[PDB]
RNA sequence: GUGGCCUAUCGAUCCUUUAGUCCCUCGGAAUUUGAGGCUAGAGGUGCCAGAAAAGUUACCACAGGGAUAACUGGCUUGUGG
RNA sequence: CCCUGAAAAUGGAUGGCGCUCAAGCGUGUUACCUAUACUCUACCGUCAGGGUUGAUAUGAUGCCCUGACGAGUAGGCAGGC
RNA sequence: AAAUAUGUAAGAAGUCCUUGUUACUUAAUUGAACGUGGACAUUUGAAUGAAGAGCUUUUAGUGGGCCAUUUUUGGUAAGCAGAACUGGCGAUGCGGGAUGAACCGAACGUAGAGUUAAGGUGCCGGAAUACACGCUCAUCAGACACCACAAAAGGUGUUAGU
RNA sequence: GAAUACUGCCAGCUGGGACUGAGGACUGCGACGUAAGUCAAGGAUGCUGGCAUAAUGGUUAUAUGCCGCCCGUCUUGAAACACGGACCAAGGAGUCUAACGUCUAUGCGAGUGUUUGGGUGUAAAACCCAUACGCGUAAUGAAAGUGAACGUAGGUUGGGGCCUCGCAAGAGGUGCACAAUCGACCGAUCCUGAUGUCUUCGGAUGGAUUUGAGUAAGAGCAUAGCUGUUGGGACCCGAAAGA
């Protein structure tokens, strides 16, 4: 033998985990997120967007829709984190959100196969967009200059400190 | 940083194990390791501590030292534990029937003890017997009776036996030890 | 003192038991009322330096 | 064994245990006994006090054998006795057919008297003995009985 | 394994002192006390008031 | 032990601790000397265990035999380790800490400022 | 009252000598001389816990020493200026 | 407080740059910076105190629980390569 | 006649009651010493602490020291020589005094976070070109303890005061 | 008649930031609950995304910021304008022995040691053995000599363990080792000096501020080991000399 023995050997049964005490409680967002509030997206493919805030999401994500009409966002999720909450509020009182949850943004089923290695949107998607975001131009058109800052987009300027600015 | 008080990482001082590398005694001090832990008789803790014990910390003890322990009142039916050597002694010309428990007999303490109507045993007997030590009586052989004491704490007016290899007169009897040659101690 | 506290002990055995024998260090003050009746505060102040020669 | 050597641990270490300042030299005091009346004085006179000096008679020509004269004591007496025979003196103490110890084919030359034999007579041959020996023995029921 | 802060963690806080649940009931913490109209004497206010 | 305060005055501050601060340094550092160990408090059975003898059932029997020196204060202030405090969160409040607290440093009876400091420290 | 009113006024081993014990030994017996022992003093070591001890080296040697002198430097500044 | 008293040898030292309602001197009040120090946590080792054998574990100088400690020449001891 | 420093005591190996031993002692059945019996937990005789306490054997290195505050001797003095107590360096890194054995702070397993010590916060350089009241202008300003020096004596410079 | 400052308290509420997530069935203390149960209560889980390889990470070179004087040595003090060292390889210094101390392990144990020698052999091995001898079991004295129980091998104080009673402290009894102490015994020294008698021998009995490296129900012998000691070349190298 080049090497003796290991005279003890460990044992080779994996342990079970001890009973955790941590309870999920739902998140407690900011008091000036509330549904109807323009949001600035600060990262992403759509940093600097105007946006509206629609629905809080059970996986924690906020519901956004800053229509095609004004700024050519679609519906989808954001992070609470990412987003600055404005002062600026539009009526969300006649659009219907319930139908959006988690399933209804789930992407795909990912193997270790199906990928793209060298290099259409859903017909749904496009009617529902068509048919929440048809609301909120009716109260974006409601008040002046409105759909121009929504369609604008969001940036610093030169001697522009954010942690005096208001939103 | 810290004002200690004592020396820090001291060890305690006493044995924890037999030095010895018996694997009887070993087995021994397991036994009693358990019964020590397990039961709360301090009969247990004193053999354990004494099977640790070094050839000059467990000198031999004697069966005339057996029967004068015997001799005591109420304790002519006890059971006599030496934890160590029983030897053999010829002054003493008369035994009672007894039970002695020993690590080791001498073939003439066994065959006195055994002569005599008693019976040795081992300290597993004894543990099987008394488990906490009941009915029992502890002898210790005398300790400072070792030759090597006699030169401890040497010096002048002391009285201690010098280290020396020859005896007799012209060997450390002259100038220092009588007035008439110097001074005496 | 070893005989005062043998009497101490002796006479708490018959009336108040636990007669405190042991020795105690100077224990500090309790609360008392100080009186300005006859004793009204006078002001003192620190004295100018004078050269005495 | 060298490999259980504190040689062994001071491998690397400059003095080997000697100390820097005092440097292990040759005999910085003295070989053997020097100086023990002079610089070893205090250990000479500590540990070994009588070592100067003569006291006493001189003997030429001494013969340790004109001195030979082992002694045994009586609460040894009995173990001269074998074994096979002892118990059975021990029980009929008799004046008449008591056991004879002959202590100096034992190779002793004198009994003396440690004493509490039991109380069985003997007749005990020896070429020397002490009073409280004969004294027990006889107040035993034995006798002594010398011999050159 | 952990030693766990009272005076945070209301439940060791409370596991601890069980009457702690009392005073943050009762708000002993900001107990209102009695009105006593209670005047020092003129000598007093002289006394204070002097050079 | 007034003579013994005198004599390390220049190496502590001490001063009259109020029952806020006792209770906190208790609650937040209070540890006992269990078996020559170190002890977490954090229960009132262990209080019981070893200090249940002189009729100290909980930390706030503790806390009340140190606040009003019992006839036990001497027991129970023994069971207490000594307490571990930090550095102060605020600083010393001083440039130079080792002058009297009168003189402008930090050290010797500074006797009601002791609570901010220990609060502080805690 | 167990020397000097108190605090200083003094000395090992070996050797010699004296007193004491009339004692022990001279070893094949014995006696008497002689010798050696045991107890207690003295004869002396002042380098005073105690070797028996003259110089010189500019002909020199060795082991070492910056544990230590003979320059500079450094501290000092009496003296000097 | 400032100035005179106030002279040494390579060019030179509030550490340097520089500083004049100081970035100087005296004094006060705060905020702030950072040690291998203090507090809390993890890990290593050491020491101490403990648990663990009636079908339960490599069958015990093993496994495990708890607390506290850790500078080091000369030197001592121990476990290892 | 201090201050500082220093001896002892603060109990069970104790206290009390009674009566036992002796060849000592007493005029004495007086004592002395040692005892037999009997009575003494809230505290068994002040505080605080106690890290285990007590005991033994054996052996290493060392037996050149030096520095600081305070006391102190010789010397004009000395980074001189010699003592006292304590703390240090030697044997010790770390933050600060630019630099430095000894000063200040703090003593050290390997890391993370927080807070500080001494010292600092114009720039070098982490941190207020902070706030406040005054003083000073130098044709050799001054700028932090140890520490890297300054005096007697002078100035209708300027500022407070008797 | 009030406010406010300052100081202090709350087992008042609440927002932002950083570091940490040790453990691994359950057991505990609690809290909310009418209960079932739940919980922030004896240490992190849940959800999601990208990548799945040099991307993270390691190594290495370089750059940058800050720090970093040349080791060994003697020394109070070394980077020293103190000494040795240009470089590299190989060699290079506490050993063995006789006799010992303490400690430890082992065998046997009032004994212990076979190995001088003899017997034997598979032949420097292993195995077996008589008589002696060494140390120990007796000390003390210069020596001639003498030579260790008044007693339950003593009394007293303490003493682990054990025994008895005891819900449980505790109280009694016994108490080995060990420690202190007062005694007893053996030898030396000094003293006392009975029966008896080769009339100078013998030395009973009793005593002591004396003395011993003693007795008082043995502890030793042998082997081995670390450390220490002495003699030896004696840790290694080194004189000027002497014969
Ligand atoms: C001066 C004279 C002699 C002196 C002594 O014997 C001298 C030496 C002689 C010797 O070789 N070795 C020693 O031990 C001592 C002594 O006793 C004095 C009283 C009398």
């Amino acid at each position: 033998s080049a090497q003796k023995a290991p005279k003890w050997y460990p044992s080779e049964d994996v342990a079970a985990l001890k009973k955790t005490r941590k309870a999920a409680r739902p998140q407690k967002l900011r008091a000036s997120l509330v549904p109807g509030t323009v949001l600035i997206l600060l990262a992403g493919r759509f940093r600097g967007k105007r946006v509206v805030y629609l629905k809080h999401l059970e996986d924690n994500t906020l519901l956004i829709s800053g229509p095609f009409k004004v700024n050519g966002v679609p519906l989808r999720r954001v992070n609470a984190r990412y987003v600055i909450a404005t002062s600026t509020k539009v009526s969300v009182e006649g659009v219907n959100v319930e139908k959006f949850n988690v399933e209804y943004f789930a992407k795909e089923k990912l193997t270790k196969k199906e990928k793209k290695e060298a290099k259409e949107i859903k017909a749904e998607r496009v009617e529902d967009q068509k048919v929440v975001d048809k609301a909120l131009i009716a109260e974006i058109k409601k008040t002046p200059l409105l759909k121009q800052y929504l369609s604008a987009s969001f940036s610093l300027k030169n001697g522009d400190k954010p942690h005096m600015l208001k939103f | 940083g810290i004002d200690h008080t004592s020396k820090q990482h001291k060890r305690s001082g006493h044995r924890t194990a037999p030095k010895s590398d018996n694997v009887y005694l070993k087995l021994l001090v397991k036994l009693y390791t358990f019964l020590a832990r397990r039961t709360d008789a301090p009969f247990n803790k004193v053999v354990l501590k004494a099977l640790f014990l070094s050839k000059i910390n467990r000198p031999p003890v004697s069966v005339s030292r057996i029967a004068r322990a015997l001799k005591q009142e109420g304790a002519a039916n006890k059971t006599v534990v030496v934890v160590g050597t029983v030897t053999d002694d010829a002054r003493i010309f008369e035994f009672p029937k007894t039970t002695v428990a020993a690590l080791r007999f001498t073939a003439g303490a066994r065959a006195k003890i055994v002569k005599a109507g008693g019976e040795c045993i081992t300290l597993d007997q004894l543990a099987v017997r008394a488990p906490k030590g009941q009915n029992t009586l502890i002898l210790r052989g005398p300790r400072n009776s070792r030759e090597a004491v006699r030169h401890f704490g040497m010096g002048p007016h002391k009285g201690k036996a010098p280290r020396i290899l020859s005896t007799g007169r012209k060997f450390e009897r002259a100038r220092g030890r009588r007035r008439s040659k110097g001074f005496k101690v | 003192r070893v005989k005062a506290n043998a009497a101490k002990r002796a006479e708490a055995k018959a009336q108040g038991v636990a007669v405190q024998l042991k020795r105690q260090p100077a224990q500090p003050r309790e609360s008392r009322i100080v009186s300005t009746e006859g004793n009204v505060p006078q002001t003192l102040a620190p004295v100018p330096y004078e050269t005495f020669i | 064994p060298s490999r259980f050597t504190k040689t062994r641990k001071h491998r690397g270490h400059v003095s080997a245990g000697k100390g820097r300042i005092g440097k292990h030299r040759k005999h910085p005091g003295g070989r053997g006994m020097a100086g023990g009346q002079h610089h070893h004085r205090i250990n000479m006179d500590k540990y070994h006090p009588g070592y100067f000096g003569k006291v006493g008679m001189r003997y030429f020509h001494k013969q340790q054998a004109h001195f030979w004269k082992p002694v045994l004591n009586l609460d040894k007496l009995w173990t001269l006795i074998p074994e096979d025979k002892r118990d059975q003196y021990l029980k009929s103490a008799s004046k008449e057919t008591a056991p004879v110890i002959d202590t100096l084919a034992a190779g002793y030359g004198k009994i003396l008297g440690k004493g509490r034999i039991p109380n069985v007579p003997v007749i005990v041959k020896a070429r020397f003995v002490s009073k409280l020996a004969e004294e027990k023995i006889r107040a035993a029921g034995g006798v002594v009985e010398l011999i050159a | 394994v952990l030693k766990k802060n009272p005076l945070k963690n209301k439940q060791v806080l409370l596991r601890l002192n069980p009457y702690a649940k009392v005073f943050a009931a009762e708000k002993l913490g900001s107990k209102k006390a009695e009105k006593t109209g209670t005047k020092p004497a003129a000598v007093f206010t002289e006394t204070l008031k002097h050079d | 032990t007034l003579e013994l305060l005198k004599l390390i005055e220049p190496y502590v501050a001490y001063g009259y601790p109020s029952y806020s601060t006792i209770r906190q340094l208790v609650y937040k550092r209070g540890f006992g000397k269990i078996n020559k160990q170190r002890v977490p408090l954090s229960d009132n059975a262990i209080i019981e265990a070893n200090l249940g003898k002189y009729g100290i059932l909980s930390i706030d029997d503790l806390i009340h035999e140190i606040i009003t020196v019992g006839p036990h204060f001497k027991q129970a202030n023994n069971f207490l380790w000594p307490f571990k405090l930090s550095n102060p969160s605020g600083g010393w409040g001083v440039p130079r800490k080792f002058k009297h607290f009168i003189q402008g440093g930090s050290f010797g009876n500074r006797e009601e400022f002791i609570n901010k400091l220990v609060k502080s420290m805690n």
